[PDB]
């Protein structure tokens, strides 16, 4: 199971900044990787370590932070598309 | 327009809420009309409507229809494109032939000097030299005939000695096909002007209506010459497809780097107000 | 009561019986589906003359003639209903039929009477005539277009449903029988709209071609 | 081919087995490709195929188009083999002023005559009489300005001496409707004779882009302005749908009893070969 | 097809605020749910709405704006679950 | 397996995949109605291998591919006792799942014992516990042609019914999907028969003249 | 859409327009007066393909046509919503009208930081800014015509009116006109029906003998 996790908490104070890197040295540590900012994702073997994880992560939560998490699979993490920030010729029909 | 849109598949097209529909049977996508400049039908199984074309026509966007063989068969030209066209016709009357062989000969300079440029940026001295010498024998209606003589030894000397612009080969498919495609743009562009397309700067014996698209477009040849002496070896599809690039890159007109429409549209506009005003200023292009 | 979809131009009315026939099995399977899917999907879009977009449960889908079940408690209590009307409209069967089943409530009677724990009852109405007859609808030995016909019949008697469509169900009927089920459906009044590969000669139909052009055609 | 392909209603039209298909709800018809001539769509409804224009193409047909307004917009230019009307518009460009002043002159005498003519059907004698000594005084290069003249004669007897073309009023609306529908056919007319509308008969303004069929529909100016003088009181709308009657109604041609769109087709016909021949015959149109 | 999308972009300059609201207001305006900050899905029709929505992103992402899309089915969009919050020495009191 | 019915001279043969026209709509009504009510009337037969003529229980008969459930009472409950008899084929998984219900029914029954009010519990199961998880096979199905894929390999799980026999199925799909079925259908060995009205170009088929005769095509 | 009456020897069907004639004025008051008291009135059934008998509030009758009143708050609502449907399938001018909205939610802004107490506000919208500017419909200036059509135009956006009727109100109107609103409810699909003492020459109406005979009549 393919574990997409969104992380967010407002970083004004300098304790939420210090809890935000510290969880986020939390979930690089239980082997979750970060594509980009508040950006995770990490494979879980089974529906058990599914669960355990997910109740880790909700005891690691800092204070006001707040956690998505989304089941996906490899198909779907392949086409995950990624746009960081106009075509001349449009082409309809075979891309030749 | 911006964009130029090629539809090689089947499907129906509409207008809607100014908006080009494109539907089919997999997906349906729309594209807004203010930003297409050309529309390019490659196969004879595409739908459209006559609202769509009416809408283009106002749009001014040049259509073109192919033909099963994908090329161009005919294109769309409207009757109107602006008031300005009735007034001057009457200018186009009134030409004269000295203005009409200067404008003429300052652009088959252009040509010349465009095809020693590209012959010196592929150093060759001896050719380009040649070339540069036929572009200062260039004279008043033509006695010597240095411009085709400047083509037969571009092509001879680019594709070698056997090679001909009479032959079936595919280099000279591809090379008549580009200049049908930028034949097709600069006639969009004279009828944007208004002027009579079927009327030449050169010699008032032939008569062809793409004459005068023709004699606007000559400077332009070398551009689709280099493409062509580069993919030679590719197949005509992926020559085709090369050919479409041009439009997507952009060359370095006197005053900036423009695109490729931009180009044609202010030299046509600086050629026709140079006629009108009786040889004011010559626009120049150069690679 | 307008269909429409992205393929079409502008949305189509359907009126009394309407054939609908798509020459591409692409966009004919992807119709079907969008009208199995119907609630899902926002591709097709159906409504009536106030422009509300009907429910999955207002639509009616029928694929297999004989597969679907046309005895329902709401069918069958509507037509028990619709029979106790046409007794009510008689006076004559209605007085006989009151004195039968008061002779009856007689006989009963004195059969409770006789007993010696103390009885009693009501009444025996009509409808609970009907309901001990058993009174259905026999679709098991009936033919295909006796079925189709039937429920043509209790497409009237279904309340919520707002309109019955068939889905390549005009490939088992004649000419003939084809001409009956819609003479049939303009006087019923019923909004039906069949969807088949290929056209029917003979009957007025709306043709979609593989240009996706959108053609009314009499034949 | 012969026969002039008009569609003015909803349709498609696609290409079976060298036979253009042409349905309509109400029927479908199949017509040879060699029979047809000139293809013209009259309204934005008509769905067509590429695989049609491609045909058409091969079979040098022209391909007109048409906008909502009726009047022809835009034009298939094929890239080879090109249709005659594009070699008959060089005649055009050479129409003497001797011819273009004859037949100028000839149709202001035929829109003069009408007017007097139908003055004299409204029972003015001396009106009708003066616009008639006004035809006979017409003259070449029109010094006399007898159609100005004539002009305030005919709508201050038709709507009244306070009447006027300046003022803004449903009466002049109404004129400039029927003059647009009349515009519209017979611009469509020179569309089919493929000749440039730019080009007028009259040498003094150029301004307007229809002059030519605008100085072709003049004769039969004075019908709109009969029924425009029946319906005056009538609002707008109301003239408007009585002036959409024309189409149905018959008039009476030198010849025989026809429809609005056959006379003005021969009167155009007649009126192009005589330009390009120098004048053999002048076609004559009395109300 | 359930779409997921992350949102970073530094916020430091008043330029790149601005950038940021206008690209939040744009995603709202296209039907896009803010879970939490950075944290937005959509559900998309079929596969063609989905890439004409990738095609709008990606010209309508802010300069050094960066976006994560990520494809999860409907039952796997609601399967998505949000969580919202080792010592030997726990003080309870000053931090000292 | 054979086919017979009173228009045939002799009894045409159904292996793998089948595609059978008929030319006339009488006889393809009729012979629809002799499918419904093959139970009731007679005069349509089939005969197997063994020359037995088989029960209306043993055809699978389905008309609309989309209408077709595919979860139904008795097809989970087959599914249910499959999966009952897998876990019952091996004792060590088994007794760790006895020990995992042990361990939760001890949490559950302390937790009883803690409430005021008296508790009153039977067991657990491994069909309550797979009927609690709700197993059943995948309902997913983006199109038609998916959807009778999966009716195909619902009709190969279940050894009961010998025939699966579609009515009409064959507009839908297009002629590759047509050849994927019949290429599926070769790979999975069961036996479908397709009733068609009209012929279908560039498949092997059973054309049925209006004239009665039964003729081979492609 | 079927009125029934006793007069009636079946049940006639009212689709889109139907012009009803009725020659005997004893029978068109009484008609009338069932139509204002048929919630009381029992001799007078209107009932649709379900054979459900609609309610008087599902029933729209309109007799003087300058003294009914157009607007109302569902149909101004509706209509705003109508209208932002319409700037909302425009991409380019939602855009430009949010920009303008943006620009004056600036300006206020600022106002309000100028402003020394805290001050909160939320947004302007498209709703706001029609409701703002009070679109409605004008029958101030209209003629009888404009009226009946612009009623013809509001019947769509009234969800409870199940059927329209007019009684009289051809009496008005020239035949050229009634041909537009036949042609114009046509299109709307909406059910109307008229009632007039006299028949119209040139229209398709349902005579009434004071024999009490109804014919269809193509003039
Ligand atoms: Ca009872
Ligand atoms: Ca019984
Ligand atoms: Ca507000
Ligand atoms: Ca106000």
């Amino acid at each position: 199971m393919r574990m997409i996790l969104m992380f967010d908490m407002p970083t004004d104070t300098a304790e939420e900044r210090k809890a935000y890197r510290k969880f986020r040295k939390f979930l690089l540590s239980e082997g979750f990787i970060m594509h980009q900012f508040s950006v995770y994702s990490k494979l879980l073997l089974n529906h058990t370590a599914n669960t355990a994880m997910v109740g880790r992560l909700k005891a690691n939560n800092p204070k006001k932070g707040n956690i998505t998490i989304l089941t996906v699979t490899e198909k779907q993490f392949a086409r995950m598309i990624y746009l960081y920030g106009e075509e001349r010729l449009v082409f309809l029909g075979d891309n030749y | 327009g911006w964009r130029t849109v090629v539809v090689n598949i089947h499907s129906k097209l509409s207008y809607k809420n100014n908006h080009l529909i494109f539907r089919n049977s997999y997906k349906t996508e729309m594209i807004h009309l203010s930003e297409i400049d050309i529309l390019l039908l490659e196969t004879t199984d595409i739908v459209l409507t006559t609202m769509l074309v009416k809408r283009l026509v106002d749009e001014n966007i040049l259509v073109i229809f192919c033909d099963d063989k994908r090329l161009p068969t005919a294109f769309l030209t409207p009757y109107y494109a602006r008031h300005d066209s009735s007034l001057q016709i009457a200018r186009q009357i009134a030409w004269k032939e000295n203005v009409k062989c200067e404008v003429w000969t300052a652009i088959i300079a252009q040509k010349i000097l465009n095809q020693s440029y590209y012959l010196g940026e592929c150093s060759f001295f001896e050719k380009s030299q040649s070339i540069m010498e036929l572009y200062h024998g260039l004279e008043r209606f033509d006695p010597s005939n240095r411009e085709g003589h400047s083509a037969r030894i571009y092509f001879n000397t680019l594709f070698g000695n056997d090679f001909t612009r009479e032959s079936d080969n595919d280099i000279n498919a591809a090379l008549d096909y580009g200049y049908t495609l930028l034949l097709s743009m600069f006639a969009r562009e004279v009828v944007v002007c208004g002027c009579m397309t079927q009327i030449g700067l050169k010699h008032a014996n032939q008569f062809n209506q793409f004459n005068l698209a023709s004699d606007i477009m000559e400077p332009f040849r070398p551009i689709i010459d280099r493409i062509v002496y580069q993919n030679r070896h590719n197949n005509f599809v992926k020559i085709k497809k090369e050919l479409f690039s041009i439009f997507s890159e952009t060359y370095l007109y006197n005053g900036k780097e423009m695109y490729l429409s931009n180009i044609v549209s202010d030299y046509t506009k600086k050629v026709i107000k140079a006629l009108n005003q009786l040889g004011e200023e010559i626009p120049e292009f150069r690679i | 009561m307008k269909i429409n979809f992205s393929l079409l131009d502008e949305p189509m009315e359907v009126n009394l019986g309407t054939v609908l026939v798509i020459e591409d099995v692409s966009v004919f399977a992807q119709l079907v589906k969008e009208f199995y899917q119907y609630d899902e999907q926002s591709n097709l879009t159906i409504f009536d003359s106030k422009i509300r977009s009907i429910r999955s449960s207002e639509l009616l889908l029928i694929t297999d003639i004989l597969g679907y079940d046309i005895n329902t408690s709401q069918v069958l209590k509507l037509l028990h209903t619709d029979i106790v009307s046409q007794l009510n409209d008689k006076p004559e069967v209605r007085s006989e039929i009151d004195s039968l089943v008061s002779l009856i409530t007689d006989i009963i009677m004195a059969e409770c009477i006789e007993n010696e724990l103390d009885i009693e009852y009501d009444e025996i109405t009509l409808l609970e005539l009907i309901k001990a007859l058993g009174v259905r609808i026999e679709t098991k030995s009936c033919t295909v277009f006796e079925k189709i016909f039937e429920i043509l019949q209790i497409f009237k008697y279904l309340v919520k449903k707002r309109i019955l469509v068939f889905v390549n169900s005009l490939s088992y009927f004649s000419k003939d029988e084809i001409y009956q089920i819609l003479e049939y459906t303009k006087l019923s009044q019923a909004d039906v709209l069949f969807l088949e590969p290929r056209q029917i000669e003979g009957i007025q139909q709306f043709i979609l071609d593989k240009d996706y052009i959108l053609m009314p055609y009499n034949n």
